[PDB]
DNA sequence: ACGTGCATAGTCATTCATGA
DNA sequence: TCATGAATGACTATGCACGT
């Protein structure tokens, strides 16, 4: 039996723990914004053709899929982390489209795994666009079975869009989300201005994206939390819900709160105001009733007494309830395998990064496979020529491999080449089939030419992510939730 | 009459609506907390209450009363009606005009209504002699059309049907997403069943009425009841015909 | 609102779930044994391919799989079905192959599904074994999409081998599982007296079959209770466990228990006597340890008082105990979607009739696929005999519209077969590969006359079923484990 | 000598042997590990306590709050010791007491919770060498014709490999290495032919040198102040794997 | 009254960091 | 003390028929 000293195992089990929970768990990944779950279920969903061009799968199947190929863990939580992304009141921009009861805003909870379907949203998708052309690397899963990505593509700065916020250990995140449409106007400028330094492009990022955007709606009260955010990396963002004041025909006024802020229970809200009422801590209140649903949406109703004033009611909910309550946005991100807490600019940054790394790396793929396809098209070209030599040969062999060694032979071919001759079907035989052959090659030399073109100029690279990033925001951009106003 | 209703001595899982007037108010006692999750969400939550049930109700014919009365969702719906039960039955204290029970289209549903009829029939019988207890019938299908609002049907013969109008109509559907299937009411979310079965300008009940009270006694016990023997023969002499009970 | 009347309503939907729960819940199809769920799982694991020829596969793909196409039903349930399968004490021949902790005989629950992994047995294979060769019905599943069996091909009969219990409504079923070797001489006489009626062959199945054979191995004490099983579908079979009494170096006598009769838990076994001794209802008693383990199996140790004797102390625990009980069989079947209450020849010939129709239709589908393949060979070798003018006749066509529509005019061709000529790579244009068509086309057509052979002929039939299963038990077939004694 | 129960926790799967001194408990992380335990142990001398979630750190929680824990609760009663003043060795159930965690992270972190109760709560048990911590299997080697073989470690994964096909033994390419993921993943046999096994389990045995400097570096780890935390992990976690070279 | 097996998921307690 | 969000599932109750 062997001896340990309890200070080595304390140490050394405990900073294993803090390290997979800081750099594997808790925390996104700067360049898609995802923490592993999250990446290992869409990738799941993906790889199953659960996609938005095909019906509903039962959620199940993609708990499942995640379980037993990428996250070795329970399925119940697995399943609070698909249905969380499927939550238009959790996610800014949902990556998954649910299908039945995913719960509500409130305390009413999401329907068990056998109930619902789920698939991948269509922004999703730009999450996940053209990761099978090499454009992310990919590590053996848990087991060696299969392989699973580093990072996702992610064609359009999933991040800063839905936010994110996780406990870790020593360290936590709490990124706010953002209106896609200002974001990219960030990532456009710093496409354009690619050589301004951090002072000017932070200047620069932080004027587009005024702020950000809740799914929830709701009131931005002032710019000095927001700008500390972007500039220090820490900031106390100042939320309000939306309050309009209702007079009756001959009774008393009443307030009707619509919007909440971000992360606020619905029901824990109402609660929250109910038994701090009949423990006489807001006066003026005389009723508080619940007129919402799923037609109206939020529509909690505050009726006060008569010698209350409606402003005065309002400021005492704001300061004795979440009706006004502090984002508390802690910039926090793994950068590198490192965590590390950023300006607005290196966010953007580093994303843009990473999107000249994916365009890059697709034009390396895409340039391989067309000089490959090129290559045996040279070979069809040169049979079509001597066609009535090529029939002639492969007649005679005894084998397929007399018959490949002569067209080598005949025609000054690799191995590769000839052997797509000899898998040429008599289809292609035909007048117009042997034109395609032709004009397909003259097609491919003039692709490998465009693509050779834009691996030696930056300029293309930049505009390659400009211009199909500006295609997805046209797309799958909305109009600001969340209004920003002054002291 | 008016009576108060819960907000922040009634069931906990219960989702009391805000009108205290009986003969306004409704109960949709639901099967699954899923579906009675949704219908609280979807319903009018001014006179209509959400009772989920979990699990198959206990058999007020077979188990013994004290057993019954122990029984958690029995002792909901006891509650949440207001009316005592057997003897000290009283219709005026009935806190809703409407007990409408809801459960799914498939198998199972059926069965949890009959086990809840026949606790009605047998502990409360008043509210079905004066129509106080309605079926409601789920959806089946939910047809998409790509340009089009959605339809829903109640049965396959609509579907058919619903499908060769729309197409006669020139309208189109994905052969993908196209009809979706419902197979039970959790599967359903607060707009659908709103939209199908909560909303009473569209939603299809079905009153149930009285009419022979010693016949329907004497089918209670064969088929609720301890015999076994009874109830085989009487599936076995009576399933032959089921179809043909309406023809 | 539509009135409907409570006898009316009571009777259509009571009706409508006794039937279902009967035919498609409860009760298992005669022909291969199983209910819906068992059918259900089976089928989803065998078509994603979690089979014995790769590793187990998480337990909750097979689950979810099960759920998403097949079983619309809760995954909890649905994986108690899967577990239980592949139970050694459960199951005498386990259709599952479980890999983790799938709980014990005693009360330790099996472990979760994220734990287990799984995969198709063997014989489970054999149930599967041709399912797609049309060898058995399919129908749409619950919402259309895919296809399901209405049964499988179940090549041994599992009905009587791994046996049956379920609670339907007005009927309840309780098989008993049996040995295979034994079913199998049954199946023999069965097919080689194909004539014989069931006078005759009620005798000589009863010969064959001596009787129940438990996975918890065990006594079975008279002949009666089995008798009444085969001859009348209902009796009473009497087990009992092993007892051995070992003596001690001080002279005490102690009784060890190492099996217990079907369906006897181990730890209500041990708590029953250990309440039947403090209050007083099995004196003679001195002490009760379990010294059972992985290693030694069962292993239950009494120990007796001096003043008493072993075999009082044993009488006492049959009496009072589950250490003797009664399996009350009840052979209720579903055949032809009907419950019916079978005798064992009715079940031996209802498996063979089964047995005979797979076969029938394996060789229907296999022969109409061979005529398929001769009658494109044949049009393959009339472009071989044309080689020269069917080459220059595709070259000649402006498309390959012109050219199918010409080659069946110069050969006299069916589209199929034209299509085929076309589909031909310039590979199968060499000498020796000329040749294989040729041949294949002369393999092919002997291989037809085989199968016309073998549908013509039923003696053909059941010997291939007899020679199929002979195989198969051959391979696993065992021994048997409950011991039969007399009175 | 001590009863075992046939006044003690319900979770407790306790021993036969009614010695302590030969009496051995296993605290195991999950239902299902602990299960699969309480089948593949030797009952006469091994007692299984299945514990259920993270356990609560009784450095940051309150002392009141902790003794409401019921897993807590489970370990103080099974052990039979009092805690902190009222502790005596002498009622102590099992002279051996083995923690045993997924090889995982999580289990790591378990570790260090029951750790911290221990040194907090019941330090003599450590100082007189009664925690051991099991060291559970991370590869099962099923060769084609040969008896299975287990690694505990990546490295030995690879040295057992190479020796079985260099002596001309097979393995599948398919089935092959099954790799362990966690306790609850291994059946009654596995458990006991790498964990329980006392003649092939790999035991280490918990020392405590200085407690002086054992009692801050659980403060710092194990306290509330989360910038020691912080500042200890961004300091010490890039030497990690150099601690014992 | 208990076992059987296929059907009809929410509740319960911790780690961890931060601000009310 | 509470919320956040990914990590570490056993227990609880009915229907249904049948035999001790
Ligand atoms: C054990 C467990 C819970 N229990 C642990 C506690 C100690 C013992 C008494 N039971 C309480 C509550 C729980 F409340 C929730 C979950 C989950 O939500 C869950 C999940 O997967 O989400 C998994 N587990 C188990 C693996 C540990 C959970
Ligand atoms: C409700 C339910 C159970 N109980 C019945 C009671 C209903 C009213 C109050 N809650 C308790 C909880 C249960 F003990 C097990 C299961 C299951 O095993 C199970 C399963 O899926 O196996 C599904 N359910 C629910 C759908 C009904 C179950
Ligand atoms: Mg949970
Ligand atoms: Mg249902
Ligand atoms: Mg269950
Ligand atoms: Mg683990």
């Amino acid at each position: 039996i062997e001896p340990v000293d309890i200070e080595q195992e304390m140490q050394r089990s405990y900073i294993d723990y803090a390290m997979s929970v800081i750099v594997g768990r808790a925390l996104p990944e700067v360049r898609d914004g995802l923490k592993p779950v999250h990446r290992r279920v869409l990738y799941a969903m993906f790889d199953s053709g659960f996609r938005p061009d095909r019906s509903h799968a039962k959620s199940a199947r993609s708990v499942a899929e995640t379980m037993g190929n990428y996250h070795p863990h329970g399925d119940a939580s697995i399943y609070d982390s698909l249905v969380r992304m499927a939550q238009p009141w959790s996610l800014r921009y949902p990556l998954v489209d649910g299908q039945g009861n995913f719960g509500s805003p409130g305390n009413d909870p999401p329907a068990a795994m056998r109930y619902t379907e789920a698939r991948l949203t269509p922004l999703a998708m730009e999450m996940l666009r053209e990761i099978d052309e090499e454009t992310v690397d990919f590590i053996p899963n848990y087991d060696g079975r299969v392989q699973e990505p580093t990072v996702l593509p992610s064609r359009f700065p999933n991040l800063l869009a839905n936010g994110s916020g996780g406990i870790a250990v020593g360290m936590a995140t709490n990124i706010p989300p953002h209106n896609l449409r200002e974001l990219a106007d960030a990532v456009f400028w710093a496409l354009e201005n690619h050589d301004a330094d951090e002072e000017e492009t932070l200047a620069a990022v932080m004027g587009r994206v005024k702020g950000p955007d809740f799914p929830t709606a709701g009131l931005i009260v002032g710019s000095q939390g927001t700008a500390d955010a972007y500039k220090t990396g820490r900031g106390s963002i100042r939320m309000r819900g939306v309050v309009e004041v209702e007079e009756d025909s001959r009774g008393r006024t009443s307030l009707v709160i619509t919007e909440l802020p971000y992360q606020v229970n619905h029901d824990n809200f109402i609660t929250s105001i109910a038994e701090q009422v009949r423990d006489g801590k807001l006066a003026g209140i005389s009723n508080i009733e619940d007129q919402s649903s799923d037609r109206v949406g939020l529509r909690i109703v505050i009726e006060i007494k008569r010698d209350a004033v409606a402003k005065v009611v309002i400021n005492n909910l704001y300061k004795h309830t979440q009706l006004q309550t502090s984002f508390g946005a802690n910039m926090l991100a793994i950068v590198d395998g490192v965590p590390r807490t950023l300006r607005l600019d290196q966010l953007i940054r580093y994303y843009v990064d990473h999107q000249l790394d994916v365009i890059v790396r697709r034009t390396t793929y895409r340039l391989r496979k067309a000089n490959e396809r090129a290559h045996i098209l040279r070979g069809l070209v040169k049979a079509l020529d001597a066609l009535d030599e090529v029939i002639a040969l492969i007649r005679a062999s005894e084998t397929v491999d007399i018959a490949r060694a002569g067209l080598i032979e005949l025609l000054d071919i690799d191995e590769i080449q000839a052997q797509a001759i000899l898998d040429m079907q008599l289809r292609r035989l035909a007048a117009l089939e042997r034109q395609r052959i032709i004009d397909d090659l003259a097609k491919i030399e003039a692709e490998i030419a465009d693509l050779e073109d834009i691996l030696a100029k930056p300029e293309r690279q930049r505009g390659i992510v400009r211009d199909e990033l500006a295609e997805i925001v046209d797309r799958h951009g909305d109009d600001r939730r969340t209004r920003i106003i002054a002291i | 009459n008016a009576l108060v209703r819960r907000k922040s001595g009634l069931p906990g899982k219960l989702a009391d609506c805000r009108s205290t007037d009986p003969r306004k108010s409704e109960l949709y006692v639901v099967e699954g907390d899923s579906a009675g999750g949704s219908a609280k969400s979807g319903r009018d939550s001014m006179f209509q209450a959400i009772l989920p049930l979990r699990g198959k109700i206990i058999n007020v014919e077979k188990a013994r009363i004290d057993r019954v009365l122990k029984n958690t969702e029995v002792q909901a719906i006891i509650t949440a009606l207001g009316t005592g039960i057997h003897d000290e039955f009283d219709i005026g204290k009935l806190r809703y005009h409407k007990i409408v029970l809801m459960a799914d289209a498939d198998v199972d549903g059926q069965h949890i209504s009959t086990l809840l009829l026949t606790l009605l029939f047998r502990f409360m019988r008043p509210l079905i002699e004066n129509g106080h207890v309605f079926l409601a019938q789920p959806p089946l299908y939910k047809l998409k059309w790509q340009r089009s609002d959605p339809e829903f049907a109640y049965s396959d013969r609509e579907r058919d049907g619903l499908l060769e109008a729309g197409l006669k109509a020139g309208k189109k559907i994905n052969k993908e997403d196209g009809i979706q299937r419902y197979k039970g009411l959790g599967e359903m979310d607060a707009k659908e069943l709103w939209e199908t079965t909560m909303d009473p300008s569209v939603r299809v009940l079905r009153q149930v009425t009285l009419d022979d009270a010693a016949a329907a006694d004497e089918l209670f016990s064969i088929l609720m009841g301890e015999d076994v023997d009874a109830r085989r023969s009487f599936i076995t002499r009576n399933a032959k015909d089921v179809r043909f009970l309406d023809v």
